[PDB]
């Protein structure tokens, strides 16, 4: 929704799924993030709402071994912990 | 002329989509060609500009399972869908209200009544 500048790490990931910008809306960041997980297939095929980042940049960036997409707020904070605002 | 729905394939895409909503209520239309009731739904009910406005505050999702491939069946099994048409509703935290499943055809009016049983 509102404009934000991803930190070095969240940018390095974001450029990897075809974002060329340096400044994004929120909905964008969420979108390109979803894509990174689909791309690297970090979700469990059985329980698709479960994401394994331990052993991947996303783990270091969120600082957890795994998480459930079901926990909206937690992920939102883990993201925001890698932005700043215009 | 047609409502604007973002397409989904995997259960992941759905769960990610519910996150991206955060706050907005969500509607999920399962769709297929071989489901006439679905194309009937699309053309007659989602064109109707009364419907369209009752959904303007609501995020709109669509799965196309016409292929009935593995990712299509996993989605359907996980969602516990028995057959099309099926339309699913989510409150703002992304939990489905199963009471408010639609499992049949409805016109513009009946739909807008069922949108008095949403979220």
């Amino acid at each position: 929704e509102t404009l934000v500048r991803p930190k070095p790490l969240l940018l390095k990931l974001l450029k990897s799924v075809g974002a060329q910008k340096d400044t994004y809306t929120m909905k964008e960041v969420l979108f390109y993030l979803g894509q990174y997980i689909m791309t690297k297939r970090l979700y469990d095929e059985k329980q698709q709402h479960i994401v394994y980042c331990s052993n991947d940049l996303l783990g270091d960036l969120f600082g957890v071994p795994s998480f459930s997409v079901k926990e909206h707020r937690k992920i939102y904070t883990m993201i925001y912990r890698n932005l700043v605002v215009v | 002329t047609h409502l604007n729905f973002t397409q989904i394939k995997t259960a992941f895409a759905l769960y990610w989509a519910l996150l991206e909503a955060q706050g907005k209520p969500v509607m999920l239309d399962l769709y297929a060609d071989w489901c006439v009731a679905c194309k009937e739904f699309e053309k007659y009910t989602f064109s109707d500009p009364q419907v369209q406005k009752a959904l303007a505050d609501t995020v709109l999702l669509q799965a196309n399972v016409t292929a009935n491939d593995a990712q299509d069946v996993a989605l359907l099994k996980h969602l516990n869908v028995l057959g099309l048409p099926t339309i699913l509703f989510f409150d703002g935290q992304g939990q489905e209200h199963p009471q408010a499943r639609v499992t049949g055809f409805m016109d513009a009016e009946t739909f807008s009544a069922h949108l008095r049983d949403r979220q």
